[PDB]
């Protein structure tokens, strides 16, 4: 009984960790996408420059 | 002595009836408790299985 009582806190922590990890992964994905978009815009600008 | 013997036989028969009834009563109580104790042991084993399932995460 005591085993399940104290280990339930551990289960709660595992759920919270999975939620936070998913949140952080989505945030880092958004940051990576933003930086990729800006790099793409700079690459097209420099390609136009090179063509000229 | 005949009167006393008849009284003694009547009371002895009463006591025999009593022991028989008590024997059935104890046999029934024992069976009911065996069933309940088996239920409890099953509950405990299933709880142990549950505990290992949560530890498996």
């Amino acid at each position: 009984m005591d085993a399940i009582k104290k280990k339930m806190q551990m289960l709660k922590l595992d759920k919270e960790n999975a939620l936070d990890r998913a949140e952080q992964a989505e945030a880092d994905k958004k940051a990576a996408e933003d930086r990729s978009k800006q790099l793409e815009d700079e690459l097209v600008s420099l390609q136009k420059k090179l063509k000229g | 002595l005949s009167d006393k013997l008849k009284e003694a036989e009547t009371r002895a028969e009463f006591a025999e009836r009593s022991v028989t009834k008590l024997e059935k009563s104890i046999d029934d109580l024992e069976d009911e408790l065996y069933a309940q104790k088996l239920k409890y042991k099953a509950i405990s084993e299933e709880l142990d299985h549950a505990l290992n399932d949560m530890t498996s995460i």
